[PDB]
């Protein structure tokens, strides 16, 4: 059961290379797509992620998009550089100029006829396509735009398969452009009707780990980045090794979706690292579910729990997770949904992630999330009620009736979020 | 001699056939080659294990056994394991993706596409049936396979096998080892759509074995394969009078007829002991009288309820191993003095007695001891009403928000078929109470 | 107490004791609910590409 | 710390008792249907013991035992203790009782009610049921035409027309003993009792009026003239009562009564303990229980009720629920020296 990867933008290719980087030196795969593993553990689930080629090399089954060639330059020399398939890059010329509306309509809508030719090719070869994840930015303009059009497209061609992001939100704290709220709540309009999970990746929240956790005084991206690749090696740890509890994208949809439009999740790690003295398994689980391991940037006793997915990595006994799992949840019932019981699952894996020999990964779906969501809506319309900026968009072809509609969409999220906060 | 059919369907369904042939095996003396030495008959023959194995020309044992699962990874296992030689290809059903979790998905998205091809598999070992009895179909209650798939199967059988007999192996979702949270869902609409096609049904929650393999058996994280052996020395108990020489419970039918007074009540609540770890150096081997006693004691039951507060149908005693009448009977007005056995007023208070001389086997180098005399208790108790109601709360408890609905519409199911299963639970549980129950 | 219908053999030994005395859906209609189920399927499929459309 | 439930508000001893559960600081309640509790105070009718030890890794316990209730009904306490070879039916310490409905009894209640006619005998009993019912009178006829005008099952039983008389006074009373049943069955009786009395003096020839012949205290602050003369409440407690008994009749309350009363305990409760035991059980009881005595002219004492959601005196509230934190709750829920009961068993 197949996963076809997507990577658009500055952000999505960058952030993408990195969890290509860090789940190859998990599965044994150096950068020119031979095997050199010591597990069979490793190859046991590697077609999730991997076509073969003859020699028994492993090509990542991952497609590069950009509006500018300046990123995917720089995948392609980098290190894992030459691992991705060479016409799996589909790129042009002009970019999208941090623009929604030039990713989405004008600039993207050229170019994502040549993108889903190298989606049908990778999907046809599939044994039995599982569905599809995404990783990109929603503040600026191809990984936004054009993502948002991508995951409509494929929909369209692909209706019966689940849809899964990687979703980077804007914050002004790590910004580029003042536009960031308009795009990111025209994307967020966009994965509400069209995903079936999305993982919210607050950038505030990265540089604030970074910043007070990790001791870094001036973080940069790349810091950033190794934090997302650490998660999401994490929570796709179920998906490419032996398993029993979400090993597949649509059984995780259906243990942690309870209502269509609440499919936004928040990760969570331990330990943070930018290691000496291996964690317990109770340190593990405080830090998992402390607010200061997040990576959404919202407060989880702000809201309540509606599902709640856990993995633990590493060589431990499942006994004390179990107890430790029980205690967390037993001893703080009263953030957690009454009406949905049983509502937190655990998986155990024997492979622990590289220089840390036991790790827990964190996946939420709390109503605090509303928290991210009233955020950008609150920046959206101090911009939009001067209609400041928008002549940007207004030159590409919308209306401002369409800015109004992604509003009033994502207003309504945050309404809905706060319905099932209350029971 | 009338054969036996048993259909293995999902992750649980196929793990526990697993479990159970190869005990069934291990008792019958059959190689994982298919050969029996013992067998003198070459090629066929009237015997009484010759109800679950059949014979080709070669001398191989074959089961009479078909699985089923919307997914090859836990079936592939079989085609790959020890006994790759005892099945033959047709028997083993594989499917592209799976139910899920989700009942819906495996009763009618994928149910649809594959009931034809199951259908005619279970026709091609009929047909090699002088006279088929019925079938005894193992699934969980929780998965979207073993719920959603098996109600359509059972649904067909009793249009294909008209009033042949149907027994059911299910297993209760449990959270301390479950993967969805969806499971009362399945479990509620899979009970509402067998209800009427299962003559009787032996439930077995996960949550009894697990905590019966961590007090009896010290295993600190029980696994499947801890769980799956020792369920399967409770069917092989259950069904070894279909497979051995004897007079009780030699035929499907009298299982309906000896446990299931009443049709709707026909889940049977299943008690064994002794269960002792092999690991224990030292051990002191227990008397008919007290493993006759321990199958009135809770912890012992395949699922946990209180029969002191609910009132007894039937009682079926099957022993095995040094065994005799004497001692049974002299346990048994012992028991009575001491514990509180309250029968219906319209049913006699009796037990049916069955012996089996054989003491029960276990697969070498597994958790379980070798003892001289086990006993599993087959009655039928208003308590085990007890399971429906923790189901039907949980049940209750997410469809007063609507939650997780609309990935079951999504496949097809209308959501008023939510009500009709849980309207059918209510009435079930008001059954049960009309047969069990009577500032200061 | 009272044993009644015992019954023996080489491989084992059964009986009775007795302490008190007391006081369908067709095949048309199976294959018509499925294929109701997979039109309401189909229905949903297409009004999404019909919104995807619009 | 350990969790809670409250689902009976309208209990004055465990609202105690969960008020205690806060100031030790290592309690926290729940909502009514939070289902990760430790502890549950259960509702008084149709709990869901079913439901209760399911929950992995939660030693879960209930303040009611599943079953005690057919010694807490005056129908079924009747039948449990003409049935049961441990109370052997002719046990002295319980009056003679048949219950009649609306199987039946009437045939043989009636057969007795002949028995002490022929004698010449005090033929006097009373109709009590599940609000009250009663009625006392000296013939049956009168008995029967209100219990079938009454909706419920109404049970007939001797009226101890001959009982021990508090002077000055010259009235009758009921002793109240609140017994707790712990987790491991312990039988512990608090040693503190009440006893409920009457403010008018007794009389043989007026049964059409109950105030001297009904102890409760609901009818004393009801239909009593001359409430509260004696005693605060109609509440006299043991100190002065052994006091009275050794002034008057040379006797300990202790020698005369309680020894008789331990005794009635123990033997009720030891009889159903197979039935209701919760020692090898997914979940664990303890109750408390409220024993209703008689005591006659003789000093011998009857068992007249089991109450098993009582109340307590407005005096001894503070002493008891916090045995029941100690005893009961603590015992199976440790946190971080003489005894107010009497363990007997
Ligand atoms: N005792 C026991 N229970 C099992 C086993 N395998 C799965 N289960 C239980 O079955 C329930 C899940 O159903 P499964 O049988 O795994 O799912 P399925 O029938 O394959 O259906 P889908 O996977 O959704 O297509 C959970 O409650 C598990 O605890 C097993 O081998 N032994
Ligand atoms: N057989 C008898 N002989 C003498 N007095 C009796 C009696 N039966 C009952 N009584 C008197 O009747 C009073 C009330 O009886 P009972 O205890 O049944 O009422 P009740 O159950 O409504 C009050 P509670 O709330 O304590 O259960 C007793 O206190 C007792 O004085
Ligand atoms: N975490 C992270 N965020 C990024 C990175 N690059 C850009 N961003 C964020 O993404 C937004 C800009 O999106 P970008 O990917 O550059 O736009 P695009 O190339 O047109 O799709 C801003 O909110 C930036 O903070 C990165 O490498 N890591
Ligand atoms: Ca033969
Ligand atoms: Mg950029
Ligand atoms: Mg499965
Ligand atoms: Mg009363």
């Amino acid at each position: 059961r197949e996963i076809v990867h997507i990577q658009a933008g500055q952000c999505g290719n960058q952030i993408g290379a990195k969890f290509w980087e860090v789940i190859s030196d998990e599965h044994g795969i150096d950068p020119t797509g031979s095997y050199h593993g010591d597990s069979d553990l490793q190859l046991e689930r590697i077609n999730v992620y991997y076509n073969e080629a003859t020699g028994n090399k492993y090509v990542p089954r991952a497609i590069l998009v950009d509006l500018e060639p300046g990123t995917m330059d720089s995948v392609r020399s980098g290190p894992f550089g030459q691992i991705f398939r060479p016409d799996n890059f589909v790129f042009g010329q002009s970019g999208a100029g941090n623009n929604w509306a030039k990713g989405h309509y004008t600039e993207g809508a050229e170019l994502v006829d040549s993108v889903l030719d190298v989606v049908r090719k990778e999907s046809e070869s599939c044994d039995c396509l599982q569905g599809f994840q995404l990783t990109h930015s929603l503040g600026g303009g191809t990984g936004s735009g054009m993502g948002t059009l991508l995951i409509s497209k494929i929909r369209e061609e692909y209706p019966d398969r689940i849809m899964n992001t990687f979703s980077v939100m804007p914050s002004p704290k790590v910004s580029d452009t003042v536009v960031e709220p308009y795009n990111a709540t025209l994307s967020v309009h966009q994965l509400v009707e069209n995903t079936d999970e999305t993982y919210c990746i607050d950038n505030e929240a990265l540089y604030d780990i970074c910043f007070r956790t990790l001791k870094l005084t001036t973080p940069t991206y790349g810091d950033l980045n190794h934090l997302v690749s650490a998660t999401m090696s994490g929570v796709t740890t179920c998906l490419r090794f032996p398993g029993q509890l979400n090993a597949d994208l649509r059984k995780l949809a259906v243990n942690m979706v309870p209502f269509p439009r609440l499919h936004f999740f928040m990760p969570g790690f331990a330990p943070l690292t930018s290691q000496y003295r291996a964690l317990t398994v109770p340190e593990l689980t405080q830090q998992m579910f402390d607010s200061k391991n997040m990576m959404a940037a919202c407060d989880p006793r702000h809201g309540r729990y509606l599902t709640v997915a856990a993995i633990f990595r590493g060589r431990m006994s499942m006994k004390e997770v179990d107890e430790q799992m029980l205690n967390v949840q037993n001893k703080n019932s009263s953030y957690f949904v009454e009406w949905i019981p049983n509502n937190v699952k655990t998986a155990v894996c024997d492979i622990p992630p590289r220089g840390l020999k036991m790790s827990a990964t964190f996946i939420g779906n709390s109503t605090a999330i509303q928290e991210l969501f009233k955020r950008i809506s609150e920046q959206f319309t101090a911009m939009f009620r001067r209609k400041a900026f928008l002549h940007w968009y207004t030159g590409e072809g919308m209306d401002e009736m369409e800015f109004t509609e992604a509003e009033s969409n994502m207003n309504d999220l945050v309404s809905e979020y706060q319905q099932y906060q209350d029971a | 001699m009338r054969e036996c059919i048993s259909i293995h369907v999902g992750q649980a369904g196929v793990q526990i056939g697993n479990a159970c042939w190869e005990l069934y095996c291990l008792e019958h003396g059959i190689q994982p080659d298919g050969q029996m030495p013992s067998d003198k008959t070459i090629g066929g023959g009237d015997d009484s294990f010759n109800t679950f194995f059949s014979e080709t020309g070669a001398g191989k044992h074959v089961p009479r056994a078909v699985f089923v699962d919307l997914e090859p990874t836990v079936i592939d296992e079989v085609r790959t394991g020890t006994y790759r030689q005892l099945f033959h290809p047709e028997q083993l059903i594989t499917g592209k993706e799976d139910a899920a979790n989700n009942y819906a998905r495996g009763h009618y998205t994928i149910g649809k596409e594959i009931i034809d091809l199951v259908l005619d598999r279970i026709r091609k070992l009929a047909d090699q049936c002088t006279g088929l009895q019925g079938f005894l179909v193992f699934h969980s209650f929780g998965g979207g396979t073993g719920s959603g798939f098996t109600s359509l199967l059972m649904e067909r059988l009793s249009v294909d096998y008209g009033k042949k007999s149907k027994l059911e192996f299910s297993i209760y979702p449990a959270p301390q080892v479950s993967t969805a949270v969806v499971e009362p869902y399945n479990s509620i609409l899979t009970t509402h759509t067998t209800l009427e096609h299962s003559d009787c049904a032996f439930m077995v929650d996960n949550e009894a074995i697990y905590d019966i393999c961590r007090r009896n058996l010290d295993i600190e994280r029980p696994t499947y394969t801890n769980l799956n052996r020792l369920i399967s020395q409770i069917v092989s108990s259950i069904t070894a009078s279909l497979r051995f020489d004897g007079a009780l419970n030699v035929d499907l039918t009298e299982f309906q007829t000896n446990l299931v007074p009443y049709p709707r009540i026909h889940f049977p609540l299943a008690t064994y002991a002794p269960v002792i770890s092999a690991e224990k150096a030292y051990h002191e081997q227990l008397s008919v009288a007290e493993i006759t006693n321990a199958c009135f004691e809770p912890a012992n039951q395949m699922v946990k309820c209180d029969p002191r507060h609910g009132k007894y149908m039937a009682c079926c005693l099957l022993y095995r191993g040094d065994v005799v009448p004497k001692d049974v009977n002299a346990a048994i007005a012992t028991i009575k003095t001491k514990r509180s056995i309250q029968f219906v007023d319209w049913c006699p208070t009796g037990f049916k007695v069955g012996i089996n001389y054989q003491p029960p086997t276990v697969v070498p180098g597994g958790d379980l001891a070798k003892v001289q005399r086990a006993v599993c208790m087959l009655s039928n108790t208003t308590a085990i009403a007890e399971a429906w109601a923790r189901l039907d709360h949980k049940f209750d408890l997410m469809y007063a928000k609507r939650a997780f609905v609309h990935w079951y519409v999504g496949e097809g199911m209308e959501e008023g078929e939510f009500s009709e299963a849980r309207e059918d639970m209510a009435a079930l549980e008001k059954d049960y109470e009309e047969v069990g129950v009577d500032e200061e | 107490m009272e044993v009644i219908e015992l019954n023996k053999c080489t491989s084992g030994q059964s009986f009775e004791v007795i302490l008190k005395p007391p006081s369908d859906p067709s095949l048309e209609e199976i294959q018509k609910k499925l294929e109701a189920a997979e039109e309401r399927r189909k229905y949903q499929e297409a009004e999404l590409l019909k919104h995807l459309a619009e | 710390m350990y969790t809670f439930v409250v689902r009976d508000e309208n209990s004055s001893v465990y609202a105690e008792v969960s008020r205690l559960l806060l100031a030790t600081g290592q309690w926290k309640r729940l909502r009514k249907d939070n289902p990760r509790f430790n502890l549950m105070l259960g509702e008084r009718n149709r709990l869901p013991f079913g439901r209760l030890g399911h929950e992995p890794g939660l030693v879960q316990l209930v303040n009611y035992y599943r079953g005690a209730d057919k010694l807490c009904r005056k129908a079924s306490l009747v039948k449990l203790i003409k049935t049961s070879p441990e109370l052997s039916e002719s046990c002295t310490w319980f009056p003679e009782s048949y219950v009649i409905y609306p199987t039946d009894e009437r045939e043989v209640f009636l057969a007795a009610y002949n028995r002490r006619r022929e004698g010449r005998e005090g033929n006097v009993w009373i109709a009590k049921s599940s609000g009250e019912g009663i009625l006392i009178s000296s013939e049956a006829s009168e008995l029967l035409d209100f219990i079938d005008e009454q909706g419920q099952v109404h049970v007939i039983q001797k009226y101890l027309e001959k009982p021990l008389l508090l002077e000055p006074g010259h009235r009758k009373f009921d002793i109240r003993s609140w017994v707790l049943v712990d987790h491991l069955y312990n039988i512990y009786l608090y040693r503190e009792g009440v006893l409920r009395t009457s403010s008018e003096p007794y009389n043989s020839a007026n049964f059409q009026d109950k105030t001297c012949h009904l102890t409760n205290h609901c009818i004393q602050k009801e239909y009593s003239k001359n409430y509260g003369r004696y005693e605060e409440g109609n509440e006299m407690f043991f100190e002065e009562f052994n006091q009275y008994l050794m002034d008057a009749l040379n006797t300990t309350l202790e020698n005369s009564i309680l020894l008789q009363i331990k005794h009635i305990i123990r033997s009720c409760l030891m009889c159903i303990e197979p039935a209701i035991s919760t020692k090898h059980l997914h979940y664990q009881s303890f109750q408390l229980f409220g024993f209703d005595f008689m005591v006659d002219e003789e000093l011998k004492v009857w068992l007249i009720e089991v109450n098993g959601a009582p109340a307590c005196a407005q005096k001894l509230y503070a002493e008891l629920c916090q045995g029941i934190v100690d005893v009961a709750i603590s015992s199976v829920f440790p946190l971080a020296p003489t005894s107010i009961f009497i363990k007997l068993h």
